């Protein structure tokens, strides 16, 4: 095999896939150029920086020991036991290993981690990005100076938030970078106000009829206008291309893997438009572009892939003996024509430093008089190198002075490097389709949204999320999970939860959204109305008449000697007038707690008192004394059964309108209205058939005029009983059919007091 | 200064023993472990012999051995592991290894050699972190773990209704997981933990005495759990044995039936519920070892050290020669039968991969030259069903590993009692293989008795009359408080206030109410009402018949005759409010009742009044003024009693006082005021009468007329004073009341009228 192996005071462990996997007889075959050459003299050239720096490690020569991990994880097993061997207690003497500056791959990455681990020896990382490193439990001696990979999915959802994409949708891809990634962004998503509407997975071994499926059914739900990519560099190519074929036209906000690279646009230029991506935030190196380009294999002895690293890169062979392949030249050399950094060549730099950072503050605590290896270095514990220094190291990148504010190199708790992230975006200059950087993600959001075009405006996906203008909206939709449009409900319902709009009480008007949960108010009839001082007037000339009467009467009733029983007569009809009169006085006010109740007695006390005096008239000293006391008796009879109508509810029970917005109810008496109607009916059908006997009979001695009224009145009733129950039986009116009776009652006490007084008035005058 | 034993075969089996017991700082390891590494790696070779020579168990293949020492120490054997990888990169390559006797040695064996995909058996290894597949792919054990043990102390403490106890713990690592592990199926078993703590190695006997102290804080917890090793219990029996506490221990394997714990404890270990793991002695591993001696055993290279360990003596002299295992006694490791059944199980897995991958051949298959751990541990490691090797006759023993690769859990219930002659002994009383089994005759305490160690709650259960929801701090404690009978309970966590009065019909729930309360008595009172009643119903039957001859009298034909009705009415409306007094009160009852006296007196005022009229000095204005007056004291009646809204329902003394609606709910305070400024009016008119000195002119009238006055005051000015007397008893306020009427009408009938129809009937 082949190895470095420079020798120095403190040895530096390296792991790096200089050569590409392959299969059959070959483990593994090509020559990695770009992953594996160009990071492998990353690493040499910041230990010949720190060697020939004066303030970090000036007495300490720092050596390497670097194997080629083949990019496989077993391969890489077999050599991680080379890192060991001195740990230990001579054809090869093993070398003491401070550290191991190794990585590139999360499944080498993972599998070394595990047999450093029980030998106590640190590891940093420059290119593993795997979730699970950051496990402690199982990695407990691992860093990495890049960000993991769910660091994206938090940059991503700020993204979302930031434009307000609510409804979105997440694309993953098979293996271990897509599901872990897609798993972490939804407990984000979560967090914020978002939720997933569909979830997918694409697979490597497929063809591309599946890839229209997996476009088709994105189309299928209108309102996703974004796609949360988290694909891989060949999976989402594909996908955009079948977007292509499909005629799809969607905002694509992708993670690494789709970053600035020109390798996934190619051909399908046109959906991709306007999409979002990410990047790691990497600077050139400038010292290493000179270092890199003087390299060459005639004096380049330190590194033993470099002959077939020049071989491979130049299709040329140094030594031609008989082979398929040309003599390189002499002069053949690389320059910036055809030489690009690769993009994760200052992670390299920075893990090398950050062991070295380490060691130095090691060395000077544990020996500050002197500044050479001490013999308690000799024992080098990895576990205060790691917990104590490792992880407390504070210091600017050594070769970017620029922007040394943010450039600061550190270690978090879990061993992980700063998360800072390039936000981009996919754009038309016009005849030139390019990548733009339009923001940045260090622990913070900041965008430039003047130079995003085709993405400034808004473009809306919230026709779920939430329209809800604020009619009382309630979130949710049948058969969709989380899109809840904000249909199913209507202003008039209040809102109570959000599956369900919750109407809070019928006919109720909501104050804002919730509080009108209270039953609507109503309003009863309105006292001391114009349409009630006419009446209560007439009501009171109507008693006013009927006092002067009275006292008339009195005083006109010394003289005429002969009638002894015509005062009682007139005492018991005056007070069944003024009776009458007094009814329509708390008959037509609108607060009736108990008023009715006494309203309908004192009415039917009416009525009974004016039938009696008629009876006791038509009828006719001892005797008439007995008819009196008989008539007085039959009136207090007749109010026997009064109030055992009473006697079961004389409030009511409950009074409602088929209207329910008045909702004009009394709503302090509820009594019958058909039971009301019918007594009253009652009350007056035998009055007319005892009045119309009298007045087919001849009264000659003086009672002509008591007969003619009797006959007179009869028919007042009729009048009166055949028109107050058509009205208030069909109608049943708040306030209109009160009115109409209470100006057919005193109409009728006026009309009946008449007769009887018509002729002491003639008399009297 | 490492050895190893290496035998040569087609497949080699790795090994991994305590040989050396710790060192420390001084040497890396040192003394000679004479039963946990010599008896253990001798097990072990003498079951790969045994299978050598076994024609039903890979009768072509040979198994190796490669065993190495890892000196008790986690370090050590992670360097000596480094063997069979090297081979798996003149080394051998291995099939797999089986060894590990310490939780840690195993834990960092498994790790490294998981990575490389060599399947790992271990013997004695019992961590219960060892069983997540997530960071060991290729661990396997035929010892349980040791959180079964836990389980079965649960269900050994649920077979005799043991809830409460008390658990102590261990500050090492074999103290703690068993700790949580029995909580977990404590909860599970409706089993409460009344004291938790740790015990250190550090402490001293203060510390012991003290947690006996905090363990002696609840009488009630009688049974302590004990989770620890042989060093913390025998300290903490000592120190209960110096304080001379009682207590009914239960312990898990690290004292099982040792009889260093109880060694100068066995007053106070009386009683204890140990458990130890169940296995059997080989004779045949017994008969290999016994004839064991050093010239004639040279695959071991450890055996030399051991030989001059257990017999002192040397090399460098002659001493070494008389000695022998068989003259001395020989005890057999309890694990053997752990290592022999590994040993079994790993050659089974390798015969059934060898069976399946060719049953052409019987030698070393083609194709199985590269071994994987993945297939053969997933396919045939853990499936494994055999028959135990050396296994008894009588007896079901059977090898198999579970889901999580483990042992299978049978462990032996061991007690601690006292014989007739004195000796203690441990003996098996049960066993747990999947299921607990006691006999329940053989423990000391299990004899009939005055109760077998009732370990029962802090508090006995109390549900029959009494409420169970008050706790003194502890959620297990479960004790109950009467509640008063004016506080019935309706749900179990709390009494509610509705009152004694609405005790529900055995039902608890509601608070149903009683109708049973002083409403209307039938017959109780009701028969002194019913004499007013028929008093009054006389004297108006009297005055029907007075009036009918009043105007041919001359005398009351003289009088008033419209005034003359209304005092029989007023007489007759005295009787009137009487029976409605006696009748259960209402919503309108009491209504009725409240105007009922309240034109009682103005009936008499307005007769005072107009009697005094006629002495001073018609008709006309003597019923005018009656009629005011009448309707002026109606006047404010209307208006009083819509001040307050009436209702039905009242509140009365708990215990069923039996005073529950016995008034409507219109307050009676302004009825008295009503009715007392009026009696000053009536008052003060009869004093008026007495004034004037008509008394020549209708003397007999004006006599009878006072003295009703006179008696009518006096009767009234003695009946406020009881009221506000009784203040109580409504049933005895009602009987008063209807007699206080009664005596009013009563004297109403014995006024002047009452001479008048005396002189016009004689
Ligand atoms: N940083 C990577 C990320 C890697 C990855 C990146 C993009 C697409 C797929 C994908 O596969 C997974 C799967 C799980 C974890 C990490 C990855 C690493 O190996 O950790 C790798 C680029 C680094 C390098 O090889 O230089
Ligand atoms: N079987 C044991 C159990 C062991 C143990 C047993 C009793 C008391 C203390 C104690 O220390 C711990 C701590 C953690 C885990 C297991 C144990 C093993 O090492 O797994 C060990 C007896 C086996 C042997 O060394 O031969
Ligand atoms: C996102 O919505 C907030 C308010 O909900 C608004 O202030 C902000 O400008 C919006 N961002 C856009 C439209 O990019
Ligand atoms: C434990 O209680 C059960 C009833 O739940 C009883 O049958 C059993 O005998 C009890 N165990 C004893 C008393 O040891």
């Amino acid at each position: 095999r082949r190895e470095i192996k420079i020798e120095g005071d403190l040895v530096l462990g390296g792991l790096f896939p200089i050569n590409e996997k392959g299969t059959g007889t070959e483990e593994c075959g090509r020559i990695n150029e770009d992953r594996g050459i160009q990071r492998l003299e990353a690493m040499l050239f910041a230990i010949d920086e720190i060697n020939k720096d004066d303030y970090l490690l000036p007495g300490v020569k720092l050596g390497v020991h670097i194997l080629d991990t083949c990019s496989r994880d077993t391969y890489a097993l077999e050599q991680s036991l080379e890192f060991v061997r001195a740990s230990l207690t001579q054809e090869n003497i093993p070398l003491l290993i401070a550290g191991v500056i190794g990585g590139s791959y999360s499944s080498v990455s993972i599998q070394v981690a595990n047999l450093l681990r029980l030998f106590q020896i640190p590891q940093i990382s420059y290119a593993s990005t795997s979730a699970k490193l950051s496990d402690k439990s199982r990695y407990d001696y691992f860093a990495r100076t890049v960000p993991p990979d769910f660091y994206q999915a938090k940059a991503m959802a700020e993204i979302l938030r930031f434009f307000n994409w609510t409804y979105v949708s997440t694309v993953a891809s098979e293996g271990d970078y897509g599901e872990t990634g897609i798993e972490a962004f939804e407990q984000e998503a979560r967090l914020r106000n978002i939720c997933i509407a569909t979830a997918e997975k694409v697979g490597r071994s497929n063809i591309r009829k599946s890839y229209d499926s997996v476009i088709r059914e994105l189309l299928q739900k209108p309102n996703a206008r974004v796609v949360v990519l988290f694909m891989r560099s060949d999976d989402s190519r594909e996908l955009i291309a079948a977007a292509s074929r499909a005629n799809a036209s969607f905002t694509w906000v992708a993670s690494d893997g789709w970053g600035a690279q020109e390798s996934i646009i190619k051909g399908s230029e046109h959906v991709a438009y306007g999409a979002i991506t990410l990047e790691l935030a990497s600077q050139p190196v400038r010292q290493f572009d000179r270092y890199f380009q003087s390299l060459n294999p005639y004096n380049n002895h330190r590194n033993p892939w470099f002959r077939d690293f020049w071989e491979q890169k130049f299709q040329c062979s140094l030594q031609n003996k008989r082979n398929h392949r040309r003599v390189c030249d002499k002069h053949l050399a690389i320059d910036s024509s055809n030489y690009e950094q690769e993009s994760k060549i200052m992670f390299v730099v920075n893990a090398v430093y950050a062991m070295a950072h380490a060691l130095h503050k090691m060395q000077r605590t544990l020996c500050p008089n002197t500044t050479k290896l001490c013999d308690a270095m000799k024992i080098l514990d990895g576990k205060k190198l790691y917990k104590d220094y490792l992880l407390k190291i504070n210091f600017t990148a050594p070769f970017n002075p620029n922007k040394d504010a943010d450039s600061i190199v550190k270690f978090d708790t879990f061993g992980d490097g700063m998360g800072r992230y390039n936000v981009f975006n996919f754009q038309n200059v016009g005849g030139k389709y390019s990548y733009l950087k339009v923001g940045h993600w260090a622990e913070t959001l900041s965008l430039d949204v003047n130079s995003i075009h085709w993405s400034r405006n808004s473009v809306p996906t919230s026709q779920c999320s939430d329209p809800c203008a604020p009619n009382e909206m309630k979130n949710m939709q049948p058969g969709d999970v989380c899109c809840w449009i904000c249909i199913p409900c209507e202003p008039y319902e209040y809102l109570a939860d959000e599956f369900t709009c919750m109407d809070c009480g019928s006919g109720q008007w909501p104050t804002a959204d919730l509080t009108g949960c209270y039953d609507l108010p109503e309003d009863y009839i309105r006292w001391e109305d114009a349409w009630a001082i006419g009446p209560v007037t007439i009501a009171c000339l109507g008693f006013m008449c009927t006092c002067m009467v009275v006292t008339v009467f009195i005083k006109h009733n010394n003289t005429p000697l002969v009638k002894a029983s015509g005062r009682e007569l007139c005492y018991i009809l005056l007070f069944g007038v003024g009776l009458s009169y007094c009814m329509t006085f708390f008959f037509i006010a609108k607060p009736s707690p108990v008023i009715c109740a006494l309203r309908r007695l004192g009415l039917g006390s009416s009525f009974a008192i004016c039938y009696s005096a008629l009876l006791t008239k038509t009828n006719c000293f001892i005797s008439p004394s007995s008819q009196v006391f008989i008539c007085l008796g039959l009136i207090l009879v007749q109010i026997v059964m009064v109030s055992v109508w009473l006697i079961l509810e004389a409030p009511g029970t409950r009074r409602y309108t088929l209207a329910e917005k008045r909702e004009t109810v009394i709503l302090k008496c509820n009594v019958k209205d058909s039971s009301m109607l019918i007594s009253l009916t009652y009350d007056v059908i035998l009055v007319i058939l005892c009045t119309v006997y009298a007045f087919k009979t001849r009264k000659c001695p003086e009672n002509f005029n008591e007969a003619k009224f009797i006959g007179f009145t009869m028919y007042t009733t009729c009048i009166i009983w055949l028109a107050f129950l058509p009205i208030f039986y069909v109608t049943s009116s708040d306030y209109r059919v009160q009115t109409t009776t209470m100006c057919i009652s005193v109409s009728l006490s006026g009309f009946v007091v008449l007769g009887c007084l018509f002729a002491p008035k003639v008399h009297i005058i | 200064a490492k050895k190893v034993l290496t035998l040569e075969g087609d497949l080699v089996l790795g090994g991994l023993f305590p040989v050396h017991q710790k060192g420390g700082p001084a040497e890396d390891c040192g003394p000679v472990n004479e039963h946990r590494g010599i008896q253990r790696l001798e097990a072990m070779l003498f079951a790969l012999d045994r299978i050598n020579r076994d024609p039903h168990l890979l009768p072509g293949v040979r198994l190796g051995a490669h065993i190495l020492d890892s000196c008790s120490k986690d370090t050590h054997a992670l360097e000596q592991a480094l063997d069979f990888v090297r081979a798996s990169l003149a080394p051998t390559a291995i099939t797999g290894v089986i060894g590990g006797s310490y939780s840690d040695v195993s834990i960092q064996v498994a790790n490294l050699l998981r990575l490389f995909q060599i399947p790992q058996i271990s013997y004695a290894s019992t961590s219960a972190k060892l069983s997540d597949k997530s960071r060991y792919d290729y661990f396997a054990r035929t010892v349980p773990p040791d959180f079964f043990q836990a389980k079965a102390m649960a269900e050994i403490l649920r077979f005799f209704n043991w809830t409460y106890v008390s658990t102590v713990a261990s500050e090492g690592d074999y103290g703690e997981t068993g700790i949580e592990a029995f909580e977990l199926e404590a909860r599970a078993r409706n089993i409460c933990v009344a004291t938790s703590e740790k015990v250190g190695r550090a402490m001293s006997r203060a510390a012991f005495e003290g947690v006996v102290r905090a363990l002696l804080q609840k009488p009630s917890a009688r049974v302590a759990v004990l989770f620890t090793r042989s060093e913390d219990a025998r300290e903490l029996l000592a120190a209960s044995q110096r304080l001379n506490a009682s207590f009914t221990w239960v312990a898990s394997d690290g004292w099982g039936a040792l009889e260093s714990v109880v060694a100068g404890s066995e007053g106070a270990a009386e009683g204890a519920i140990t458990i130890e793991l169940a296995s059997y002695p080989i004779s045949d591993f017994a008969s290999y070892f016994q004839s064991l001696d050093p010239w004639n055993n040279s695959r071991n290279p450890w055996f030399r050290e051991f030989w001059e360990q257990r017999f002192r003596c040397s090399f460098r002299q002659r001493d070494c020669a008389a000695h022998s295992l068989r003259a001395v006694p020989f005890e057999q490791e309890s694990k053997i039968m752990f290592v022999v059944n590994a040993v079994y199980a790993m050659a089974h897995a390798l015969h059934n991969m060898h069976r399946a991958l060719c049953p052409n051949t019987t030698r070393l298959c083609d194709a199985m030259r590269p071994v994987n751990g993945r297939r053969l541990y997933k396919d045939f490691v853990l499936n494994v069903k055999f028959d135990a090797p050396f296994r008894p006759a009588d007896t079901h023993n059977e090898v198999r590993f579970d889901r999580f690769g483990d042992g299978i859990g049978r462990y032996n219930i061991f007690t601690y009692l006292r014989a007739g002659s004195g000796r203690y002994r441990y003996q098996k009383v049960g066993y747990w293989a999947e299921g607990l089994t006691l006999d329940t005759s053989l423990i000391p305490w299990a004899s009939p008795s005055a109760g077998p160690l009732p370990a029962s709650r802090c508090s006995e259960p109390c549900l029959q009359n009494e409420v169970k929801s008050v706790q003194p701090g502890e959620v297990c404690c479960w004790l109950c408080i009467p509640c008063q009978p004016y506080e019935y309970r309706l749900d179990e966590f709390t009494c509610a206030d509705c009152g004694l009065g609405y005790w529900p019909n055995a039902s608890l729930t509601g608070c149903f109410e009683l109708p049973q309360e002083y409403i209307r008595w039938g017959d109780a009172w009701a028969v002194g009402p019913v004499t007013i009643a028929c008093l009054g119903a006389l004297a108006t039957l009297f005055v029907l018949g007075v009036f009918v001859r009043h105007n041919a009298t001359p005398v009351v034909k003289a009088s008033g005759r419209e005034l003359c009705y209304i005092l029989l009415g007023g007489v007759f409306l005295c009787y009137c409010m009487t029976f409605i007094f006696i009748a259960k009160p209402s919503t309108a009852v009491c209504t009725l009742r409240r105007l009922g006296l309240g034109t009682a007196f103005s009936v008499c005022y307005s007769a005072l009044l107009t009697k005094t009229n006629r002495i001073a000095r018609s008709p006309a204005s003597q019923v005018a003024i009656c009629l005011a007056l009448i309707s002026g004291q109606l006047l404010i009646v209307v208006a009083w009693l819509v001040v307050e809204a009436p209702g039905t329902g009242k509140e009365t003394a708990p215990e069923r006082r039996e005073v529950v609606t016995l008034r409507c709910n219109h307050r009676d305070a302004s009825m008295l005021g009503s009715l007392a400024y009026n009696v000053l009016l009536i008052a003060l008119c009869t004093l008026y009468a007495f004034k004037t000195r008509k008394c020549p002119e209708n003397f007999n009238e004006a006599k009878f007329i006072g003295f009703t006055m006179y008696t009518t005051c006096i009767i009234w000015l003695a009946f406020l004073p009881i009221f506000y007397v009784t203040s109580s008893d409504y049933r005895v306020q009602t009987t008063t009341m209807c007699v206080s009427v009664s005596l009013s009408g009563s004297v109403v009938l014995g006024c002047l009228f009452a001479p008048k129809l005396h002189i016009i009937l004689f």
